[PDB]
Order: structure tokens, then C-alpha cells, then sequence
């Protein structure tokens, strides 16, 4: 039941934020976190020939990326034509310890971060980018809204 | 007919949280006193069976009964208590709060990062699911080992 | 029932211990109120248990009282007696069963002698009334234990009598 | 057969040692060597060099006495070991298995903490990690 | 895949000490910030260490040391190896030949007094203090600290007893 | 006819009581009587204390007889002298009469407060004595 | 069916009577070496032990003799105390003997007494209205059963956990309470009852149920 | 079974009642007397009655007045019978035919003013007292002063037990 810790610390971090800046999490938390999954993702479907350059929805990678950490899966996924978009999810697992009445919203920001942070790709949409912020309406229903680094 | 109330101690002795369902003797104290002097008792107690203890009390006390109802007791090694109501007689329930223990107070209480140490909760998570585990047999009756 | 009468019997013990002050003068309460009983039980049952006939000589009017008293008392005549040769004055009646511990017993500190007079009273009075004017004692010995110390001038009488 | 290892950032090179399997690399196209794979990206990129695959780069490019064999990960990292042996009996499945080592080792010094990712790799760990698989593989 | 579900952990862990290293100077002061926060997490963990081993609970050091090395296989999944007791069975140490919670985190920063464990010690004393046994923690070897094993210390210092009922 | 004569006599040779049925004449000669035959009685009674140590009999019908004055005897078993005297003899009615007087002797004898050899007023006793008399002694 | 111990309270709840049935408290003894891992804790007149309850040594094994010479309260037979006997070294290996306070008399009666709350306090606030209060109190290694007199007295005695048929057994044992008080009325609840007579009367009660018959109601 | 004769029980009655009047002049404090005896004789009488049977506590005043009438048929073994009952049933008057310790004796003409078995009245206070429960008996009429059987009276005034058996005390 390794999820133990990371409940606890993360909750730990939610405590205490001091005054000087309210996020000072830097994120290579995210950077490091991103390539050791893809240690573990060392095959995605991407063709073995170099120039054929096909993109993979970071959507996807973040639905895998989930379940190589998050574990339960990105629900409602719209997305505008450019880079813009955003995930709907229903559950979200720091907030599925909250009570779901919609009155603890705040915790959301070290929540988003860690979905940013995640290094570029050239092509677009090949799925590692990463610069991105919620609107946590619902407590188990996190909206983390994306935007790329780029436009 | 189920259960009638359900309550909670930190080993420094204060009432975490007490859920009622079937209680009907209305109570001339305020809940706050109440939960106080039952855990002086239950102290009394842990003392009463540590002095007269024949040889080692292992797990010490376990409950008492009264012939027209009966409660049971549950002790944590970190000094939480654990006291509910039930009847008199059906299946023991020692081990039914040894699981809510384990799965409803682990789960929906520590694991909370809002409910900070050593405090009332208030998760309306933690309540609706205690709710619902004590749902699951809502069975009066002890009869306890 | 067995216990009313234990503790009618109680209250008996505790009237006497109220308004008597020493212990040896409870017992001569005590044997008072055997006085009492035997001055009636004994004209009582000189007719419907005791053959309706009168009988004078010694050993046989005691023996013969000794288990018709029991047996409209408790129904159980005194286990055993004894009569002494080294003093013909000294004879022994013993029974194991006291009249007492119908309520079990009293104190084992200030009281030696109990209920065990009340009872020896009851004798002295049939005794004394059939024509045995008789001391009796009784002892914690060998269980509930009495003595009887006859009338001189029976003694010798029957020792005349001893023949016909 | 002098592997040139060389991590590249996103443009620029963080850990590019001149390393072997005996002892250092005397010869002086260090720089140049560097240049190697700047003219790479001049015109050997192609809209290949970075991809979206775990790659292999079976002689991406290839000259006498040095031989490149490349790999690129999701965060445009460029691998590049080179095959300086105009030809030993080593065939290039013990270089995936290399390159393996060399994508984990490289990976494991990215996971410091402290090492700000894109600067000149300190460990001397992940050097000594570089240190054998040139020994090895050398 | 998912040979180590949380090596996550580790790297947040560095994140962390990274991050107060930056906004406090000295090694001092993240070592209380990381033996609270320590102190906090095994608070929060021995409930629920109690919930699973389901001990008695702790009267005797030598149950202690099984206990706390139990939960080291069940959190960190690592195994610790109970030795080195005291006469009067106070010390015992654990013998961590890979800290778990850190993979080659830094073996030199530039900086001694800054002990990474400390973390472990916050966790392993208020863990103690919820089961009523105040004991200190700290740590006779060190591999980050130039070790080749490291080693947490804990001596029973004294029994804390539940009083004023 | 005959003379009717009952005494009642205490273990302590009390007199407790004394009966009279007679046909009421020369009241002071009745009391001679009486006297008479209570004295008769006290040496009638050293007489019939040694006649009832030699026989336990239920009833010592003669103990002493003056040729004109007539001792019956029945001794009960604490002891209580009982004598009728009379100047005529009727042993079927003195028999049993000397049985109902033990009878009634024992119901009035039970009751807690009389105590040995004390007299006994019961006028109950009275009559149930004056219905014995007309019962076995007078017609 | 072991009984540790019976007992009666009264309306007072004083302890009116309290036969033990024989019960003894564990020992210990063992050649010990260099400072011993029993972590000896000094509490007012107690000698005991706080940790490291090892080779069937409890927690709550107070001191009873050192060296076979005998340790009274704190300090020992002879005047040395068990800190200055302890301490010193060069005694050592030694023995120590250990057991739990067999709680005096004088303790027995205070815990009577502390206890009579709970009895009439049995969460008098119970949820089920106009409810009655505790009968059964089941405990670790011993388990009480008590029996109201319905109006008055309390009986309670204390019996091996692991078993049933007793409440019959508190009823014969009223039954001897009746027995007893027909010996004088007098001798009332103010006093306690100490009359050796219906006492052995009990132990042949006790003597019975050693026994097997708890059938065959026999007393 | 009792074990025992109804005469010697009336014995020991007349005994106490004959020890009375001598040792005491008047009638009035030997029954006084008499009545704390028999009200310490009730202090028994009624955990005695209980040994033998577990009755209910209390729920109406005939279910008291049938235990005792019970408890009367049990040691006089004699079976009375509840009569009399107030508009209110919280009152009863009780019969005994004869009493074991009332007959066997009469009473001298002097002790009119003596209420002789009065013993049995203080036996109903104390036994209704260690009961927690407060009533007043007094023998309405007894056989002795030409009244046909013993009748009393049981007056129960208010109550001391409780309905849990915590109580007040």
C-alpha cells in the first residue's frame, strides 16, 4: 500500500504555504517524475523510422502517465483546435479524501502543478509538454486546464 | 433496529466523534460531559482489571453487559478508543470494530489531508461512510467473547 | 418454613442480647424460655404420643420423653445417651443436630454457650415437671452436648425403687 | 573503439566526455566532434533526428574510423555514442543493450535532485556509470 | 513496467529538501523542518501501520525493533536488519543497505550537516509517541555522509505513560 | 345423691382450683367441706405420691377411702394432684370426668400465660367444667 | 470453572465480604548479569518494572525479593535499597525474585470501592429508555458476573473467562446469603459478615463447583 | 418442607409475647417492641422470599400483594387471600384463617389495648422496606379480639424503588 506516503506528504505540503510565494514548488518533481516514467516507457507507438514524425496526444500520455501514478483514468477530454484544451475529470484521488460538497477548492494549485513541468516536444501534440492550471469546481472533480507552452 | 451510537478517543482522552442511530433514552447530559465520564470509567476500568488481573491482561478489558442492552469496547496500541452500543445478544462485534478500524478511520479520517490531528471530524465523507458500514450489518446483539 | 423459624429464633438471640447485659444471664434467658416451653409440651403430649399412659421410672421416662419431644419438635430424636457410672447423679444427653443452627451459629468470640441452654431449658422443665427436678448443662463437646444433675431426694428415691 | 559519448539538451551538449574502454581520447576532434553532430542537425537531422520513439539509430551517420549511432527520447534528448572501429566483431544488438544502459544510467543522474536538468552533468557517479560502459563495451 | 510503483516518493522527497535548502541556509534548520515533518508523516503512518500488523503493542525493545523494521518491509519496502543491542537493550540499529528514499540523491552536495534520514527519524519517533514511547532517533552511519551502510540509532530513553484520566 | 368435690393441685401443692356441684344447703358446712377434704387432700397426697411411684397408672381411682370421704386420684404427667372426694361412689363417671378434665386442663393449659402451679380464672373453664359435671357426674 | 475470588457489596457498596480462592501470582527468577534489560522504575513504594517484559517477567512484576533476602516497598530486608543494591556492580550475576503485588487487603477494599461507581454509573444515560445496569463484565483473563438482588445487595464474583452456567451459581450463593442472615438480622450490612460458620459453608460451596458438578445444583 | 412443628413455632411466639409482659409493664411498648422485631424480621423475610423465587419488582400493587400472599403461604403454610381493595387498588386488606403463631394462644382480659400478633405487620414493613418500598400494615382485624380471621391493612404509599435497579439511596 505504497500510496501511504505520498497521501501524507502531499497533504503535509498542502499545510504549510509560506507567505513569500504561494507556490514555491519548483517542478522537478514533474521533469525527473516524466522521464522516469518513460525509463519505464521505453516503448510508446511512435514508428521506428525517424522522419515519419507522428505526435501523440499528451491527452493519452497523461491518461498513461495516470495510471503509472494517478491510477485512475482521465474522463472527459475536450479539446479546442491549437494547443489550448482541457481535461474534465470526475475523480480526482487528493480530492476524493476531501469531502466532495464544494467547499475546500483551494488545494488545487499544488494539484496542477504537477501536471506541468513536463519537457517540450518539436513536433506538437507528441505528448510530454506541459504548462497548466485547474478550476476545481467539484471536489473529486478536478479541471485541470491546459495550455501549451507554446500558443 | 440497528446499532445505537458509536464512539471515539485519542489516547489523551478527548471525543473525536460520536454518531448516534437508535439511542432513545434522551440524554440529561450534553454529549460533551457525557463522553468525558465515559472515558474516565473506561480508565477506571483499564486500572480496575490491571490491579485484579489473575496474570497478564493482554488485551485487558473487552466489555461489559446489562441484561435489557449491552455495549462493547475497542482498544488501539496508539490509545484511540473505540465504544459502541449494540443489544444484548447476536454475533460478537470485537472484531467488526477492529475492521471499521482499519478500513473507515484509516481511510476516511488519517488519510484526510483536512482533518488535522487530534481534532473533531467533520468529513461529511467520513460520516456518510460511517453510515454506510454500519449499514452493512446493521445488527443489534453482542453476546461478546 | 425452616428459616422463619431460624429467625424468629434470631430475634429471640437479639431481644435477650439487648436488654440483658452479660452473656451468662442471657443463657439463664435462655433457659427461662426452655422453662417456658416445657411447662406446656410436657402435659401436652402425656396423651397422644406418649401412649396416653404415665410413666414414673427414671431411665425409661427418659429415653421414652427424650424421643417423643423430639419427635413434636424436629422429628429427630438425640442420637445417643449416656449415663454415668462414676457419678450416678452425672448422666449425658447428646445430640448431634442443635436447635440452633437452624440459623448457622454466632459468634465464636464472646458467646461460648448458645441456644444448646435454650434447649437444656426445655429438658429441665419436662424433667422437673414429670418429678426430676434437674441442673443440665450443655457443653461443646462432641457436638451439642448435655449433662442432667437429678433431684437428691429423686436419687434416692429411685435408687429405692430400684426394686420392686 | 573510442565512444564519443555525448548527451545533448534540447540544442546544446550537457555531458559530452572523450572516453574508451583503455584510456582517453587523444585524438583532437573534440569540438569538432561536437561540430560532427552539429552538422547533424544541419542536414543529417532531416525531419528525423527527433522523434517520438525510444531510437534506434543503426548509423544515422557513418565515416571512416567513427561511426554514430543515435537515440532520442519524448524530451528531444539526443543519445549518441560512436562507433569509432572501421570494424570490430561487436554487432549492434550489444549496442541496444547499450544504449539501454546508457538511457537508464543517464536517467538514474537525472535523478538527482540537486542537478538542475541542462547543465554540464557533476556526478561523478553518472561518470563513473559512462566510465564502465566504456570499459565494457569498449 | 512497475518494478517501483513509488520511486515517485524519492524524488519528491529531494524536490523537497531541495526546496528548503534554497529558502533556509543552513543544514540546521531543514533538519528540524524535515524531524517535524518526519514527526507528522509517522503520526500519520503508525495508525496505520496498527491497522495492518495489528501489534499488541510495543512493551519490550526487542518487539519495538521487530515492529518498526515490519513496517520498514511494508512502507518502504525495504529490510532493515535488527543488530548492534544495548546491554540495558536500549540501541539496536537498522541496517539500510540502500536508504530506499534515495537513489543516488546526491553523494556530494558540498555540504555535510545536512543528514537526509531525518526524515526516517521524525516518522519513527512520532509513530513512537502516538504507541506512548518517547524515544530518541538519530543515525551512527550514514552512506550519503560517506558510509558504506546507514545506520538509524533509537535508544529507549523513557516510557511515557498515559496519565490525568 | 352424691356430693361433688374437684381440687386442683399445683406441682408446688398449690391449690389452683376447687369445683362444686352439690345441692346448694348450709353453705358454711360446704366450706367444712371444702377444708376438710383440702387438708384430706395434703395427706392423701403424701399417701398418692408414693402410690404413683410405685404404679404409672392412667388414673388412680382410690387412694385413701374415710368410710365417708372418698379419695380418687389422677395424677397427670407434670405432676398436678386432681382428687374428687365425695360421700358416694360413681367409678364410670370419675373415670373419664377425671379424663375431660385433663382434656380441657391441656386446652387451657397450653396458652403462654398461664405458668406452672397458678390459678386459673377462665370462666370458659368453668363452664366447660360445669357441662363435664352434669355430663358424667350430675343428672 | 477456576473461581479466583467471590465477593458481596452492600447499599454502602463497601466490601462486605471477600474470599479468595487461591489463585497465586507468577514468579520469576533468573541469575542476572551486568545492568538488566528490566527497566526498573521507582513509584512510591512500588519496586517494579517498565519495559522489557522478558522470560515471563510482566510489566507490573513488582519486586518481591532480592537475593533471596526479602525487599519491602522500596528499599529491602537488611537496609540496603534496591537502587544502591542495584548500581553496584561488582554483585552482580545475581538473582532476583519477582511477582506482582498480590494487591493487601486495605488495596482489595479501595478497589471495591472504586468499582461500586461503575456498578450504579453504568452509563446510567444508557440509549435503551429506562434501561438496567451492567450484569456481565468480561475482561481479558478473568470475567465478572454480578447479580443484583433485584433490591439492595450485589453479587459479584470472579470466575476462569471461558465459561457459562454461573448466574445460577451467584443464585445459591444468595441462597447462603439468606442462610446466614437468619443468623441474626442485627448483624446487618453495617458490619461485614466474618462468621466462620456460613464462611466454610461457601468454601463447600466452592468445594462442590472445584468439582465437576455445577449440575446437580448440590451445594 | 419446613422441617419443623407449628407448635413449637407457637411457642417460641407465646415465649417472646409472655417475656414481654413480664419484663415490660405496658402493652403498648412491649408492642412497639414486638413490631421492631418483627419490622427487622422483615429485612429478611423479604431477600428470603426472593431466594426462593425471583418475583417481578412492581408493575401494580396486586402483583405485590400475591407475592406476599405467597410468601405467607410459603413459611405459614398457609394460603391466604387478598380481599378489600381501595377505589384506587393501591390498598388491599389480607386473611389469614389462623395463624400458627395467633392460635394455640388467647389472650387474658387485662391485654385488650395489645395488638398481639402485630409481629406479622412489622415482618410486611421491614420486608417491604429492604425493598425499597413504603407501605403501612396494621391488622384492621385479628382473630384474638373476636374478629372472624386476621384482616390488615396494606397501605403503600408511594414507592423507593426505581424502575432501573440503580434506585435511589
Amino acid at each position: 500500500s505504497e500510496e501511504i506516503l505520498f497521501d501524507c506528504l502531499h497533504a503535509e505540503i498542502v499545510n504549510y504555504c509560506l507567505d513569500s510565494n504561494k507556490e514555491h514548488d519548483l517542478a522537478t518533481l514533474e521533469y525527473i517524475g516524466f522521464t522516469t516514467g518513460y525509463r519505464l516507457i521505453e516503448r510508446l507507438t511512435r514508428e521506428v523510422s525517424r522522419f515519419k514524425d507522428e505526435l501523440e496526444t499528451m491527452k493519452f500520455i497523461c491518461t498513461d502517465f495516470w495510471m503509472l501514478i494517478y491510477k485512475k483514468q482521465v474522463d472527459n477530454l475536450r479539446t479546442n483546435n491549437h494547443g489550448m484544451y482541457v481535461v474534465q475529470d470526475k475523480a480526482f484521488r487528493f480530492l476524493t479524501r476531501i469531502s466532495p460538497g464544494t467547499k475546500q477548492l483551494e488545494h488545487a494549485p499544488k494539484f496542477v502543478a504537477f501536471t506541468c513541468g513536463l519537457v517540450r516536444g518539436a513536433l506538437s501534440n507528441l505528448g510530454i509538454n506541459s504548462t497548466v492550471t485547474a478550476e476545481v469546481q467539484s471536489i473529486p472533480a478536478c479541471k485541470f486546464h491546459i495550455e501549451v507552452n507554446r500558443n | 433496529m440497528t446499532i445505537f451510537n458509536l464512539y471515539i478517543f485519542d489516547k489523551f482522552g478527548t471525543l473525536l466523534h460520536y454518531a448516534e442511530w437508535n439511542r432513545t433514552k434522551k440524554s440529561g447530559i450534553t454529549r460533551e460531559e457525557e463522553a468525558k465520564l465515559t472515558y474516565g470509567m473506561l480508565f477506571s476500568i483499564k486500572s480496575f482489571v490491571s490491579k485484579i488481573s489473575p496474570h497478564d491482561p493482554k488485551e485487558g478489558f473487552l466489555y461489559y453487559k446489562t441484561n435489557r442492552y449491552a455495549l462493547h469496547y475497542l482498544e488501539t496500541p496508539s490509545g484511540l478508543k473505540f465504544v459502541l452500543n449494540t443489544d444484548t445478544t447476536a454475533i460478537n462485534v470485537k472484531e467488526l470494530l477492529q475492521q471499521l478500524y482499519a478500513k473507515v478511520w484509516v481511510e476516511f479520517v488519517v488519510r484526510d489531508p483536512l482533518w488535522t490531528p487530534g481534532t473533531v471530524v467533520t468529513s461529511e465523507l467520513f460520516q456518510s461512510k460511517l453510515d454506510e458500514f454500519v449499514r452493512q450489518s446493521p445488527i443489534f446483539g453482542i453476546r461478546n467473547i | 418454613s425452616q428459616s422463619i423459624v431460624a429467625l424468629l429464633f434470631s430475634e429471640i438471640v437479639q431481644y435477650s442480647q439487648s436488654r440483658v447485659f452479660t452473656v451468662p444471664e442471657l443463657q439463664t434467658r435462655l433457659h427461662d424460655l426452655g422453662q417456658d416451653v416445657g411447662t406446656r409440651i410436657i402435659d401436652l403430649y402425656f396423651v397422644r404420643e406418649r401412649s396416653s399412659k404415665r410413666e414414673t421410672k427414671l431411665t425409661q421416662m427418659l429415653l421414652f420423653v427424650k424421643t417423643t419431644v423430639w419427635k413434636n419438635l424436629f422429628g429427630k430424636e438425640a442420637e445417643k445417651l449416656e449415663h454415668a457410672n462414676d457419678d450416678e447423679r452425672t448422666y449425658y444427653i447428646i445430640e448431634k443436630e442443635p436447635l440452633v443452627n437452624t440459623f448457622i451459629s454466632v459468634p465464636k468470640d464472646k458467646g461460648s454457650l448458645n441456644c444448646a441452654n435454650f434447649t437444656a431449658g426445655i429438658v429441665e422443665a419436662v424433667l422437673t415437671n414429670c418429678g426430676f427436678p434437674c441442673k443440665v448443662t450443655a457443653h461443646w463437646h462432641k457436638g451439642t452436648t448435655y449433662m442432667v444433675k437429678f433431684e437428691d431426694f429423686v436419687i434416692a428415691r429411685d435408687k429405692q425403687m430400684e426394686e420392686k | 573503439m573510442a565512444f564519443c559519448i555525448a548527451v545533448i539538451g534540447k540544442d546544446n551538449a550537457p555531458l559530452y566526455l572523450t572516453t574508451s574502454d583503455m584510456e582517453q581520447e587523444l585524438e583532437l576532434q573534440y569540438h569538432v566532434n561536437a561540430a560532427l553532430d552539429v552538422v547533424e542537425e544541419k542536414c543529417l537531422i532531416g525531419k528525423g533526428a527527433p522523434e517520438s520513439k525510444e531510437l534506434y539509430l543503426g548509423l544515422l551517420y557513418s565515416t571512416e574510423n567513427h561511426k554514430i549511432y543515435g537515440f532520442v527520447t519524448n524530451t528531444r534528448v539526443k543519445f549518441i555514442v560512436v562507433i569509432d572501429s572501421s570494424n570490430v566483431a561487436l554487432r549492434e544488438n550489444e549496442v541496444r543493450a547499450i544504449f539501454r544502459n546508457l538511457h537508464l544510467l543517464y536517467t538514474d543522474a537525472i535523478c538527482n535532485p540537486f542537478y538542475i536538468p541542462g547543465e554540464s552533468l557533476t556526478s561523478k557517479k553518472f561518470d563513473r556509470a559512462v566510465q564502465k560502459l566504456m570499459s565494457g563495451t569498449a | 513496467a512497475k518494478k517501483v510503483n513509488s520511486e515517485f516518493l524519492t524524488l519528491t522527497y529531494g524536490a523537497l529538501v531541495t526546496q528548503m535548502l534554497r529558502d533556509f541556509e543552513n543544514a540546521e534548520d531543514v533538519n528540524k523542518q524535515l524531524e517535524r515533518i518526519g514527526y507528522n508523516m509517522g503520526m500519520r503512518l503508525i495508525e496505520d501501520f496498527l491497522a495492518r500488523t495489528s501489534a499488541p503493542r510495543c512493551l519490550e525493545m526487542r518487539e519495538t525493533a521487530d515492529r518498526i523494521q515490519q513496517a520498514f518491509r511494508i512502507y518502504l519496502n525495504i529490510q532493515p536488519t535488527i543488530s548492534n543491542w544495548s546491554p540495558a537493550s536500549d540501541e539496536f540499529s537498522l541496517v539500510f543497505d540502500s536508504n530506499p528514499l534515495t537513489e543516488f540523491v546526491e553523494l556530494p552536495p558540498d555540504l555535510t550537516n545536512l543528514r537526509y534520514s531525518a526524515i526516517l527519524s521524525g516518522c519513527i519517533r512520532g509513530a513512537l509517541e502516538m504507541v506512548q514511547l518517547e524515544v530518541q532517533c538519530w543515525f551512527v552511519q550514514d552512506q550519503l555522509k560517506g558510509d558504506n551502510v546507514t545506520e538509524l540509532r533509537v535508544k529507549f530513553v523513557r516510557r511515557l505513560e498515559e496519565v490525568i484520566p | 345423691m352424691s356430693t361433688y368435690y374437684f381440687v386442683i393441685v399445683g406441682q408446688n401443692d398449690n391449690p389452683i382450683y376447687e369445683k362444686e356441684f352439690s345441692t346448694v344447703n348450709k353453705e358454711l358446712r360446704k366450706e367444712d367441706h371444702r377444708h376438710l377434704t383440702q387438708f384430706i387432700a395434703h395427706a392423701a397426697l403424701d399417701l398418692v405420691d408414693e402410690h404413683k411411684w410405685k404404679t404409672a397408672n392412667m388414673q388412680l381411682k382410690s387412694i385413701d377411702r374415710f368410710n365417708q370421704w372418698f379419695v380418687s386420684a389422677f395424677i397427670t404427667a407434670s405432676q398436678i394432684r386432681f382428687i374428687i372426694v365425695h360421700d358416694n361412689k360413681n367409678d364410670e363417671g370419675i373415670k373419664n370426668f377425671f379424663n375431660e378434665m385433663y382434656d380441657t386442663y391441656i386446652k387451657n393449659s397450653m396458652n403462654a400465660f398461664y405458668r406452672i402451679n397458678t390459678p386459673i380464672k377462665s370462666p370458659m373453664f368453668e363452664k366447660k367444667s360445669e357441662i363435664f359435671g352434669r355430663k358424667y357426674l350430675l343428672s | 470453572m477456576i473461581i479466583y475470588g467471590v465477593y458481596i457489596v452492600s447499599k454502602s457498596g463497601g466490601l462486605i465480604f471477600n474470599l479468595d480462592n487461591n489463585v497465586p501470582r507468577i514468579e520469576h527468577e533468573k541469575t542476572f548479569t551486568y545492568p538488566l534489560d528490566l527497566v526498573l522504575d521507582y513509584d512510591s513504594k512500588k519496586v517494579s518494572v517498565s519495559f522489557n517484559r522478558k522470560d515471563g517477567i510482566n510489566v507490573g512484576h513488582v519486586l518481591v525479593a532480592v537475593n533471596g533476602m526479602p525487599v519491602n516497598g522500596v528499599t529491602l530486608d537488611d537496609g540496603r535499597d534496591v537502587r544502591t543494591t542495584l548500581d553496584a556492580p561488582e554483585n552482580y550475576p545475581i538473582n532476583l525474585k519477582f511477582s506482582r503485588p498480590k494487591m493487601t487487603t486495605n488495596e482489595k477494599i479501595f478497589l471495591a470501592s472504586m468499582f461500586y461507581p461503575l456498578f450504579a454509573i453504568a452509563s446510567q444515560l444508557s440509549p435503551e429508555p429506562k434501561s438496567s445496569g451492567i450484569e456481565i463484565l468480561e475482561a481479558d483473563t478473568f470475567t465478572l458476573h454480578c447479580f443484583q438482588t433485584l433490591t439492595g445487595i450485589k453479587f459479584i464474583i470472579i470466575s476462569e473467562t471461558g465459561l457459562n452456567g454461573i448466574d445460577l451459581l451467584l443464585r445459591k450463593v444468595y441462597e447462603l446469603y439468606s442462610d446466614y442472615v437468619l443468623k441474626n438480622p442485627f448483624y446487618s450490612l453495617e458490619m461485614p459478615i466474618r462468621c466462620e460458620l456460613f464462611d466454610n459453608k461457601l468454601q463447600e460451596l466452592l468445594a462442590q463447583v472445584e468439582k465437576t458438578g455445577i449440575s446437580n445444583i448440590d451445594k
